[PDB]
């Protein structure tokens, strides 16, 4: 179909652009934090971990751009086929669960400002972020194992694909990818940011007697849904097609195209998260200004 | 009546100013056209000390050039081995709001004080093998801005109360009070011979004192604003005044005049602290900029910048051998430079 | 590696362990500075809060609310030129400024003192809790006294009360109008120089009233919340 | 007050004084005499510098 | 129908 020809023509440019902005943003974050090497805030621990996760996340995109150029005829070795898609599923989990960890800490820090004064947060922060990097590594092992180069006879290409050994792995893939990757952290993010926003509404209500933060807190949930809901929606339609709960030429054309567009669109998260979680803050902007004052 | 004394004071102030300008035959900056500049001092953070929980107010090197004291708003007084960074002692203070500390020339004792108006003396060499307060001197009616030992038995002190005082530490009592200032005294340094000391105050003036007499021998008035810091030039014949309004000035007693001001259009922050290298050529000054920068007293122009801190450099000390300079700052790291 | 050098490092590690204990105490304790004229109930505030629980230049009172420990520092037998010793307190979580709202003669000088605090370079990030104290004396004076605030602040004759809270045990609108005009003067001074980096939290109080500890806790909670927002780049 | 102030200024008017050129030259002569002494001016060899 | 896994995740 024409749409695939168009996709092969244009989608590498979109991928390369999202890669470029992702590298630029996350490198800028990492620099402005780590250039004054010796110390960081507890918030900056999570934010630096997040910027690193989104950096390594977009680091795999140029290979996929140069795979869609060459028309999905995977140019690289079978090992790189395992490694790239492994680090891309790992950093999906690590980035998403780090924005969970941020929203949790931010809840503890803004809804309980005194108890989070007494609690030893910085230890829990280091432990949590490195535990997330570990568990996100481990949850990627299934991708390292099952991703393999195979011929696709309908297309006359060798493509880097999941050689899923049994149909049970479709249920395992969809349960882990939609429920753990999108659905559980969405629910946690919405819980924490609701309790935050309700507390800041109460603070504003009392303060007025004698809205940027609400805009940012809603922008977190909006950006998360905009990035991740389209892909996990198409992934759900794919799983339904593997169940043949949906069936026909329309569905297979729609799903297969949408998975590509939505998947590479989801990498916009690596570009938006530096903006929303870092660049908008007055503190960060002063930290830029004062490290421009020490060129 | 009193207007006649005020007129006599004005007349004597004019006579003194006349004598000051009658001495001012030729200035040091021109005389040093015969000699090379220092050039760029590329000082680097040889060691960083990172124990203090909150901002440093003060330091003092030990006479061994090996140990140093540091005092911080957290109420810790820490003695550092600067060679190893070993914390040789950590002393909990009776009051968190310390502003000054000193190490005795023998190292038998350390002292500190601040908004408590009390100079606490701690014995480091007890039979108990631990640090305990030996005495607390409690005669000042205002915060202690600086105190420094003359001897294991004598400590000079200065205060917000607009006075300085010399204590007998065994007696626990003021032996002499120095009272001719007219604002908060901010800083002291003993002359090398220890027979004199200089005090600077919020009145924008400096005064020379004889510890054996209690008399103000001399007053110096050049600064336009509050003076934060004093150090004797190592010859004991001159001293540098670090003040608000972003200026250092060097005075010589025998000249009775400001020899030089060290200034630059770029610097707006006040001087927090000053000290000299063992030759006296480098004058080193701390600033509100979170930066401290280093000056050549003969060329009267700056020769290096340390810039290692991120909140203002509050205190600055050079070893008695001159092998290192150390700088404490509001950021609680204490950095050693060579 | 000498056994003496080992002994030195061992002593150092013992001290570092002690400082590691002491780091927790310092981070958990909140530090406050009282400021206020002798007309203010400052001494009676520290007296009542200590009950709630020499020429020494500073008085620490230590009190606890909701398991948060407060060190409140009060300053006495210092010379009146506050300009230098105030620089110490740049770390403090909040200043409390306490005012005799009833001494109209001194109230303009207290307004100048508050302006001096609020504008001070070192304090441009420290929020000020403001206790307009001796409020009952102000009520008595407005109700029954011949003295009128218009004798000292002529703008009061133009001033009319906003939409306003009043106690459920009601009060004469004259008392409310006076009360709110004084608060308006202080809050106005606060808003004229603020960048929003620091906030003024006015309250009306009596030295006797036991709610001052709770007020201080709630406003420290808000100050810490605003710091946490700035740290999380969320403001 | 001022009766003591004039008594102090009498002590400061009668102080001994030298030409500022001599003071300046002596100060630089001190610096020059110690110019090889102090590591911050003339950095010591790293074999001798304990830092 | 393209195979599963045809895309990065």
């Amino acid at each position: 179909p024409e749409a695939w020809d168009l996709l092969h023509r244009v989608l590498p440019t979109f991928i390369i652009s999202i890669c470029f902005f992702g590298l630029l943003g996350n490198l800028f974050v990492l620099l402005v934090f780590l250039l004054p090497r010796r110390q960081l805030n507890v918030a900056e621990i999570y934010l630096a971990n997040l910027a690193a996760s989104d950096l390594v996340f977009v680091l795999g995109l140029p290979f996929w751009a140069e795979n869609i150029w060459n028309q999905f005829n995977w140019p690289f070795g079978a090992l790189l086929c395992r490694v790239i898609n492994g680090v891309i599923k790992a950093n999906l989990f690590i980035s998403i669960w780090l924005v969970v960890a941020i929203s949790q800490d931010r809840y503890r820090v803004l809804v309980h400002p005194m108890a989070s004064r007494r609690q030893q947060r910085r230890r829990q922060a280091r432990v949590t972020c490195v535990l997330i990097w570990v568990v996100g590594g481990l949850l990627s092992i299934p991708t390292f194992l099952l991703r393999s180069i195979q011929a696709v006879p309908d297309l006359n290409i060798t493509a880097c694909i999941l050689l899923l050994p049994h149909e049970a792995w479709h249920f395992a893939r969809i349960v882990e990818l939609n429920i753990l990757g999108f659905l559980l952290p969405l629910a946690a993010i919405v819980f924490f940011n609701y309790h935050i926003l309700a507390s800041l509404r109460t603070r504003e209500e009392v303060s007025r007697t004698r809205s940027k933060t609400t805009a940012l807190i809603l922008t977190l949930v909006v950006a998360f849904l905009v990035c991740w809901a389209p892909y996990h929606f198409f992934a759900f339609l794919e799983f339904l097609f593997q169940v043949q709960a949906v069936r026909g030429c329309f569905w297979e054309d729609f799903i297969d195209l949408g998975l590509q567009l939505a998947n590479f669109f989801a990498f916009t998260n690596s570009s938006l998260n530096p903006v929303i979680y870092v660049f908008v803050g007055r503190l960060f902007r002063t930290k830029v200004w004062e490290l421009y004052k020490q060129c | 009546e009193l207007d006649q004394l005020r007129q006599e004071a004005e007349q004597l102030k004019n006579q003194i100013r006349d004598a000051r300008k009658a001495c001012a035959d030729a200035t040091l900056s021109q005389i040093t056209n015969n000699i090379d500049p220092v050039g760029r001092i590329q000082m680097r953070t040889r060691r960083t000390l990172r124990g203090h929980l909150a901002k440093i107010y003060a330091m003092h090197w030990g006479t061994d050039s090996r140990l140093l004291v540091s005092a911080s708003q957290d109420g810790k007084l820490i003695i550092w081995d600067s060679y190893t960074t070993n914390k040789v002692h950590a002393i909990p203070l009776r009051s968190s709001w310390v502003m000054t500390c000193a190490y005795a020339p023998s190292g038998n004792y350390v002292a500190c004080g601040g908004l408590d108006n009390i100079c606490s003396i701690y014995n480091l060499k007890t039979r108990e093998g631990n640090v305990r307060v030996s005495r607390e001197l409690a005669g000042h009616t205002g915060y202690l801005s600086c105190c420094r030992f003359l001897d294991d038995n004598q400590i000079v002190t200065s205060s917000g109360d607009t006075t300085c005082a010399l204590w007998d530490i065994e007696t626990g009592q003021q032996t002499t009070t120095f009272t001719g200032h007219t604002g908060d005294v901010m800083s002291l340094s003993l002359a090398p011979d220890t027979r004199l000391f200089v005090s600077g105050a919020c009145d924008a003036s400096a005064k020379l004192w004889d510890v054996r007499e209690g008399m103000c021998r001399q007053t110096f008035t050049g600064h336009e604003s509050d003076i934060n810091a004093i150090c004797f030039f190592p010859n004991g014949n001159a001293f540098a005044t670090g003040s608000d309004d972003a200026t250092c000035r060097l005075f010589d007693l025998r000249a009775d005049q400001e020899l030089m001001t060290y200034s630059h259009d770029n610097i707006i922050c006040g001087i927090t602290s000053v000290s000299f290298s063992k030759s006296g050529r480098l004058l080193l000054a701390g600033y509100d900029d979170f930066n401290c920068n280093v000056w050549d007293a003969l060329k009267a122009d700056r020769a290096g910048v340390l810039a290692g801190h991120d909140n203002r450099v509050s205190c600055l000390g050079v070893t008695d051998d001159g092998m290192a300079v150390a700088t404490g700052s509001w950021d609680s790291f204490l950095k050693i430079w060579n | 590696l000498s056994a003496e050098d080992k002994a030195a490092v061992e002593r150092s590690k013992m001290i570092e362990k002690q400082l590691q204990k002491d780091k927790q105490v310092y981070r958990r304790t909140l530090r406050l500075l009282l400021l206020g004229a002798d007309n203010s109930g400052k001494s009676t505030i520290v007296k009542q809060m200590r009950i709630y629980h020499k020429t020494s230049g500073i008085f620490e009172t230590k009190f606890q609310v909701d398991k948060v420990n407060f060190h409140m520092f009060d300053v006495g037998a210092q010379r009146d030129e506050r300009r230098k010793w105030i620089q110490c307190f740049n770390d403090v979580t909040a200043i409390i400024f306490v005012v005799d709202s009833s001494d109209y003669n001194r109230l303009q000088e207290a307004l100048n003192d508050f302006k001096s605090i609020w504008n001070n370079r070192w304090l441009r990030t420290i929020s000020v809790i403001l206790f307009l104290n001796k409020q009952d004396l102000l009520a008595e004076k407005v109700l029954a006294g011949k003295s009128k605030i218009e004798d000292y602040f002529p703008e009061f004759a133009r001033y009319t009360t906003p939409e306003d809270a009043t106690p459920e045990p009601g009060e004469d609108p004259r008392v409310t109008r006076a009360k709110y005009f004084i608060r308006k003067e202080f809050v106005d001074i606060s808003t004229a120089s603020g960048d929003g980096r620091h906030i003024c939290y006015p309250h009306f109080t009596c030295s006797v009233d036991t709610e001052n500890a709770r007020r201080i806790f709630n406003d420290c909670k808000d100050i810490i919340l605003q710091m946490n927002l700035r740290e999380y780049n969320l403001v | 007050q001022a009766r003591k102030l004039v008594e102090q200024l009498k002590m400061e008017a009668n102080i001994d004084r030298i030409k500022v050129s001599k003071a300046a030259a002596d100060l630089m002569a001190y610096c020059e005499a110690h110019a090889k002494e102090d590591p911050l001016l003339t950095p010591v060899p790293a074999s001798e510098n304990p830092f | 129908k393209r195979p599963p896994g045809f895309s990065p995740f």
